């Protein structure tokens, strides 16, 4: 009877909804035994195989469905989703556009198409396609939530209050109905969800990994219980997709080579191929062992490799970010598995034992936000390679074009040597700051900037225009190499005023919300002449910020945007600001380290989530407790005092300039030593027969 | 930035 195959197919759909994927596969396949030319069953089966990570087998069954039924729009759209996951973006687009051509009223295909535009940087078209999807299917949580993030990205705050209400309502309903939430874990920090909901979102996303490893039917691994096979050395494995030109390497690329080889054996497992940068060269050369798991796409075979290396502590540096293979941690090839540095939040997952953090970022009273046990670094868990990558910013000089420390700035590895040749430099006490008077050399430097010249030569020294680094040395621009020339950086290069206070924030615009811009407006209104210096990320968000600001009483000329710059220029131009205003909703993490390395004080208000408390952890390690606000009033008052009491500003900027060197904040050698002490507490605890517990010392 | 999730469609047999 035709009822037979139909009943099996429709029952399987129910089992899929309930999360019973294995039974759904069983039913789909029985349907195909009963009715071999069953297009719907081929496509539905392919959809659950995709969910199990069997992407080629899924593609085979999609193509079968379409061979049977050439106008089967469901199969085209589902197949597009599989090609998108295989990184075949053009193939995905061709499938989505064919599905919509077949059925213009196909809401799911419009939404899946929108996700391609979103990921491609075409946010206006993503918004248009998500809005078509919601018009066709008004109850559509994936489309609604991904539209909400598009609007977050461009700072469109139209009906933002009602938007947050519905987002929370959607998540509440999906969690209650045991479904995967449509908000991604890495985005949940941006919305007013409870901590329980954020951890539950994370746990549900981690459960997707289980569906992909269960099909491997691998038994549990036997784990080492001593250090005998490793000559007393603890074997640490760092797993990352980001050994290459990516901010995580800009933070920790020095740490593998700084481990003590008498007590530790370091294994780096790359989840990405070699991008040819010095970042990848350095870790490959400095780790005791480097393993390219991008050549081993099966998570079962890759986990076998980790286990065969005898890893004691395996470190997850991705969490829920691009490039992750958390399936490797779900298989538990190591007895101790810790989250570290790359992902600002909990995995929510049973297969992670620890999250490496600190008492400022994650005070014990908020342990319930995390599924992991807390493992405290003694100062901050954050670290940066700035001292190794940007030593040319350790010193600076200025030109006295009239004395300011941040209107016309020179930096250079050989800057002192250059200044020895100029007998008329003045040394100002505030280290010390040399001041070049308005002489012939200074006029030539100023003329280079105004004329837009690339570089000039004075007394044999190359003097470079800071806007032209990629034409001079592309590897210096990326941070792969230390710049060799003396670089000139000026407020005129960025359209900043020479006679007023500059407040900067160089974060993605999606970290700003209405509450934050209101607080910044309050500050600018209390500091005459001051401006706010923001990042075009993306540019299409600029007119939204300007409209909301002008609506809050700020003329347009009070807000100055700059394009995204190469890594080195981005850190170097932080020296032109007077003060950095950190985003309370989700702090600057890498960019907080960047402004502090330039000597620019950062004002912050720590929240409750991990991501909202990192900047205050950094400032505590640095030793500037006066930059940490307990509430919005304090945040505004601190920023206004820095912008109006210029003697106080000089004092605080001098503190940052000095303590970026003397504090532990950028000291990678000390960090590695402290990290090693923490690993050994974890190991001794385990070796004594104990399950993970808080390591808050 | 991570890949934006997509929505699979389940086809009902009728
Ligand atoms: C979350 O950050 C990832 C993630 C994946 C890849 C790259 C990055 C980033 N690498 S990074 O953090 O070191 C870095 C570099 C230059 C930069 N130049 C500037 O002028 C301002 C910031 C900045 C930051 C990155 O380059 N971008 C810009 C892009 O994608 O075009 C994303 C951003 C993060 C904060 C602000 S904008």
């Amino acid at each position: 009877c035709p009822t037979h195959a139909d009943s099996l197919n429709n029952l399987a759909n129910i089992k899929r909804e309930q999360g019973n994927i294995e039974e759904a596969v069983r039913l789909y396949r029985k349907a195909l035994e009963v009715f071999p030319e069953f297009a719907a069953a081929h496509s539905n089966l392919a959809s659950v195989l995709q969910q199990q990570g069997k992407l080629q087998e899924a593609l085979m069954h999609y193509k079968e469905a379409i061979r049977i039924s050439p106008t089967f729009a469901d199969a085209y759209s589902n197949m597009g989703n599989t090609l998108k996951e295989m990184q075949d973006v053009q193939g995905a687009l061709q499938c989505y556009t064919r599905a919509i051509q077949i059925n213009p009223a196909f809401a799911d295909a419009h939404s899946n198409l929108a996700s391609i535009h979103k990921d491609s940087g075409n946010i206006p078209e993503a918004i248009a396609s998500y809005r078509t999807a919601l018009k066709l299917k008004p109850d559509f949580p994936d489309a609604y939530c991904n539209l909400a993030h598009c609007l977050q990205i461009v700072c469109d705050w139209t009906d933002y209050d009602e938007r947050m209400k519905k987002l929370v309502s959607i998540v509440a309903d999906q969690l209650e109905k045991n479904r995967l939430p449509s908000v991604h874990p890495h985005h949940s920090m941006l919305y007013p969800l409870s901590h329980g909901f954020r951890k539950a979102i994370a746990e549900r996303h981690g459960n997707l990994c289980l569906d992909k490893i269960n099909v491997l039917h691998k038994p549990p691994y036997e784990h080492p219980k001593d250090l005998k096979l490793s000559d007393g050395r603890l074997r640490v494995g760092y797993v990352s997709s980001d050994f290459g030109n990516h901010p995580t390497s800009h933070l920790m690329q020095s740490i593998p080579g700084m481990h003590n080889p008498d007590k530790f054996e370091v294994f780096c497992y790359a989840l990405s191929p070699d991008d040819g940068t010095n970042f990848r060269v350095k870790v490959m050369a400095e780790a005791n062992h480097f393993i390219d798991l991008s050549q081993i796409p099966c998570n079962g075979k890759a986990a076998d490799r980790i286990h065969q290396d005898g890893i004691h502590i395996l470190v997850n540096m991705n969490g829920y970010t691009k490039g992750a293979r958390n399936e490797l941690f779900a298989l538990r090839p190591a007895p101790i598995q810790a989250m570290w540095l790359g992902y600002p939040g909990t995995s929510g997952a049973l297969f992670m034992d620890y999250i490496i953090t600190d008492q400022e970022t994650s005070p014990a009273e908020v342990a319930e936000q995390y599924s992991e046990k807390l493992a405290y670094m003694p100062h901050t868990f954050f670290i940066g390679d700035h001292a190794n990558m940007f030593p040319h910013l350790k010193k600076k000089a200025v030109i006295d074009f009239k004395i300011y420390d941040n209107r016309i700035v020179l930096n250079g590895i050989d800057l002192k040597a250059f200044l020895d040749s100029l007998p008329d430099v003045k040394i100002v006490k505030m280290l010390n700051m040399p001041v070049i008077p308005m002489n012939t050399i200074a006029e030539a430097v100023i003329e280079m900037i105004n004329r837009g010249q690339i570089q000039i030569t004075i007394n044999g020294f190359s003097i470079s225009n800071g806007l032209a680094t990629t034409q001079i040395n592309n590897k210096a621009a990326t941070g792969e190499e230390v710049p060799r020339t003396i670089i000139v950086t000026t407020r005129s290069q960025y359209g900043l005023p020479e006679d007023a206070i500059v407040y900067c924030n160089f974060n993605q615009l999606y970290k700003i919300d209405p509450s934050t811009l209101q607080m910044w407006a309050n500050i600018l209104k209390r500091v005459p002449n001051s401006v706010l210096w923001l990042l075009r990320f993306p540019a299409v968000g600029e007119p939204n910020i300007q409209q909301y600001a002008q609506n809050m009483g700020l003329p347009q000329n009070r807000i100055i945007f700059s394009p995204v710059a190469p890594k080195e220029e981005h850190v170097r131009r932080g020296q032109l600001a007077d003060v950095c205003l950190d985003t309370p909703l989700c702090n600057g993490h890498t960019t907080g380290m960047d402004v502090l390395w330039a000597g620019t004080p950062m004002v912050t208000m720590p929240g409750e989530t991990l991501a909202s408390r990192v900047a205050a952890s950094q400032l505590t390690c640095l030793g500037c407790l006066e930059l940490i606000a307990k509430n919005r009033q304090e945040y505004e008052d601190i920023a206004v005092k820095l912008g109006t009491d210029l003697e106080y500003l000089k004092k605080v900027r001098g503190k940052v300039w000095k303590q970026r060197i003397s504090s532990p904040l950028f000291n990678t050698k000390q960090y590695t030593m402290e990290l090693e002490r923490l690993y050994l507490q974890m190991w001794e605890h385990y070796a004594a027969g104990n399950k993970p517990d808080h390591m808050i010392k | 930035t991570h890949e934006t999730g997509t929505t699979n469609t389940a086809t009902t047999a009728t």
